DNA sequence: CGTACTTAGGTTAGGCTAACCTAAGTCAC
DNA sequence: GTGACTTAGGTTAGCCTAACCTAAGTACG
């Protein structure tokens, strides 16, 4: 599938894979992307030339000030686009990610300026994730932990706050998601499991529903 | 078809037009776009389009707000119901 | 300056040279895109040789039916974007069609049917240029 | 030490294992080859997507008809180099398999044809190894 | 075709390409090993790191001490395997040179010396092309006499013995089945028609017939004019 | 078949026996090949196979010009015809 | 004497498969 | 414990198309 910026794009999976609390290595970059670990390290590599990002001791990306500046640029275009998708223009909620991985790399700080006032200063996208660098346009969220740490840890009731970019990449999951209602400001109840790498089931409000442990790794909930 | 280009409409001896359209090659200067803004020359707007002799000749155009001199490829670019 | 589509930006250039009345020469498409002579022939030979435009005898260029239908949903988008930058967003006039020309290349017709509704059923953008192929949209699930 | 061709050199290692009654398990073509065990899996894997060989419930590797058949034109050239190199060229008895190992990835069927005549109908390589799919070979225009 | 060996056929067609008095430009590589211009530069860029080459200030391949005694080692193996497979095993003359440029990147030299004694130190390739680092292995003619036939034919033609066909001219069998039938081959006459200004189809007559040549084909054969 | 593995033979009790096949996996080795070639285990010689007890026992062989030790791996990919 | 186009040689970004590696982790006996 | 594979994250060589460039032609009016 075409990413429009193939830069923009690395930059901005670096981001999510911090935003989600997974190690930035070229081998998620390779996986999330669909692209050749010789690919990933031949265009890692570009962008450590235009110095955007280094390659640290362990082998994990790390941003330089102008690849954050630049990452965080993009991650607000993206949710400022999926906002005005969802309030304005009314796109289904299962397909604005998809339509915003694309306009967030055509649209101008001018466009943001003028959505900003439009949408009346947003602070999180419609799947809860806090919207960065509106500072540079012009809340403690420690709380928060992940359905799986939860699950593990014995379960119950919690309050849905955010689902990551990973989980908005699959329509059909979001589709499934929004029917038993697993979305931002609904309660649902996570049942407990042992182990890792383990099927989580979680009840909402119309249904339930499994999660697999890298989706539930994604989805951040503040329990009773 | 009922619609005529300004530079025509120049070159026929002038004239009152509606403006109509202002074709995408002109849109790709804002510089000019401000301008024709300003003077009144934008979509719903009432011109005078000024008689022109020649070719490659600025087309001059009163709009509500004043007027302004177009080259021959922006006026083609320009289309006007007299 | 980025095109963003090679491809859809030649299609919409030989769109805009006919709306204007105006030969639509490779030499046209090398002045408005600022690109060298040999770098339009080679990207036309391509887009020939993918069935998106023929060359006739006196060299001007002629969109395919599949060519013209790429070039009319290129050209919907971004009269729609217009609309929606000035009706909605309320981005300046003088800075719409800069944005539009990158948008048009990114808008899938999902979003086109919402901006239908939104606008009203618009049948020109801002500056007053009909919005082609309406009727190809439908309406979808509604 | 360069395989040449990795795939013609996975066949005959199976087909050399075989002839001495040796089970072909991928930690044979590990060992033999010089490849790391993850290296042996993921090559195996390639040549069973591409239909030259299938691994057993005990584990042990097998050549399909097209996997065989290969194996075997591999081991012709092998042998029919090796019976040149020293019958003919006078390349010495304990260098020729070496020679002959790389040799065996060039030779056309054409070059083999006219060696089966100049060393006047060979069986064996001068090692006694039989050479097989002679008959594969026929006589082209004679 | 596989080229076995990349780096060996890289400095292989340099030197090709030197024999034939054309400037060894990376188009030139492209055109012959039918590969992209990105593709040779990013694979002579490997071979400049490695020190086997150079690009000269008017961009024209330039072998190093390292990398010309790399490119004699292979055009020597290259021309001995042309001996033993024309000599000895018998194999059709078109067909040869297709064979030996496979095997150029396989001999090791202690079958290269045993060929040298088997084949009573041969000098020529089976197609008059000289067999370069004899020495390196372990009294060559003056060949500033010869001329090119397109440059024989544009300065009015006449008859001459053929002597050498190059490299380039041997990757086309059907042209060479065509050479020998008409008898256009090393050790024959034939008679070289005249042509007004380059670019332009060659014509000449051997022994059994004659036959058109284009202008690379005929820049590629050297003759002694009568 | 009628062909015979040294090794075999070497476990059965030994023997004299013609030396048919010597295995692609013994010429991968050119020292040994030298050795083979200078006692004659080579193909077409007579070999003496001296018996041996168990597994993993080097096989000892005799030929026309001296004698020498053949490892396991060896010794099972050289085939021989017993007298 | 320009305008329109072709020719020749080249660069860059962004992809791919094949064929190797090291280094832990797992599995059947 | 041992041998036989699997997994996880890499590298390198050797290819590709698309989309640009400069420079110096030829073609035509
Ligand atoms: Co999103
Ligand atoms: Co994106
Ligand atoms: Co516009
Ligand atoms: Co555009
Ligand atoms: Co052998
Ligand atoms: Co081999
Ligand atoms: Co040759
Ligand atoms: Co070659």
């Amino acid at each position: 599938n075409d990413l429009i910026d193939t830069t923009e794009m690395y930059l901005r999976t670096i981001y999510d894979l911090e935003e989600e609390g997974v190690v930035p290595l070229r081998a998620r970059i390779a996986e999330r992307l669909e692209q050749s670990g010789g690919t990933v390290s031949q265009t890692v590599a570009r962008m450590e030339r235009d110095g955007l990002l280094t390659v640290a001791e362990d082998r994990h990306l790390e941003l330089t000030k102008a690849g954050r500046a630049r990452a965080i640029s993009v991650m607000r275009k993206h949710r400022l686009a999926e906002r005005l998708l969802v309030d304005v223009i009314g796109l289904e909620w299962e397909q604005v990610h998809l339509e915003a991985c694309r306009w967030e790399h055509v649209m101008s700080e001018a466009v943001e300026r003028k959505l900003v006032k439009l949408l009346g200063n947003p602070t999180t996208s419609p799947y809860g994730n806090p919207i960065p660098g509106l500072d540079e346009l012009g809340p403690v969220d420690t709380d928060l932990r992940r359905v799986d740490e939860v699950a593990r840890s014995g379960g119950g009731r919690a309050l849905v706050c955010r689902i990551a970019e990973h989980v908005q990449l699959d329509p059909d999951l979001m589709s499934e998601l929004k029917k038993v209602g697993v979305v931002p400001g609904n309660e649902i109840d996570i049942v407990a499991v042992a182990g890792v790498n383990k099927p989580i089931q979680v009840q909402g409000s119309e249904g339930g529903t499994q999660l697999q442990p890298g989706i539930a790794h994604a989805v951040m909930v503040r329990v009773k | 078809t009922d619609l005529r280009r300004v530079d025509e409409v120049a070159r026929s001896g002038g004239g009152r037009a509606l403006v109509c359209r202002i074709a995408e090659h002109v849109q790709l200067d804002p510089d000019l776009m401000s301008e024709l803004k300003k003077v009144g020359v934008v979509p719903g707007n009432e011109i005078d389009i000024v008689a022109v002799a020649g070719v490659n000749k600025p087309i001059q155009v009163q709009g509500s707000e004043g007027g302004t001199q177009l080259q021959p490829g922006i006026a083609h670019a320009v289309m006007v119901r007299v | 300056n980025d095109l963003i589509d090679t491809t859809e930006m030649y299609l919409r250039t030989i769109y805009d040279l006919e709306e204007e009345g105006v030969v639509p020469l490779r030499a046209r498409i090398a002045e408005r895109l600022e690109q060298s002579g040999g770098t339009v022939s080679q990207t036309v030979a391509r887009m020939e040789r993918d069935g998106l435009l023929t060359v006739a005898e006196d060299r001007h260029l002629e969109l395919t039916k599949a060519g013209r239908a790429r070039a009319i949903s290129v050209m919907r988008k971004h009269r729609l974007a217009e609309r929606l930058l000035v009706d909605v967003i309320g981005l300046e006039w003088e800075q719409v069609h800069l944005e539009a020309c990158r948008w048009e290349h990114v808008m899938s017709e999902a979003v086109e049917r919402k901006l239908v509704k939104l606008l009203g059923n618009p049948t020109t953008s801002p500056y007053g240029n009909p919005i082609p192929g309406l009727d190809e949209l439908g309406v979808g699930d509604s």
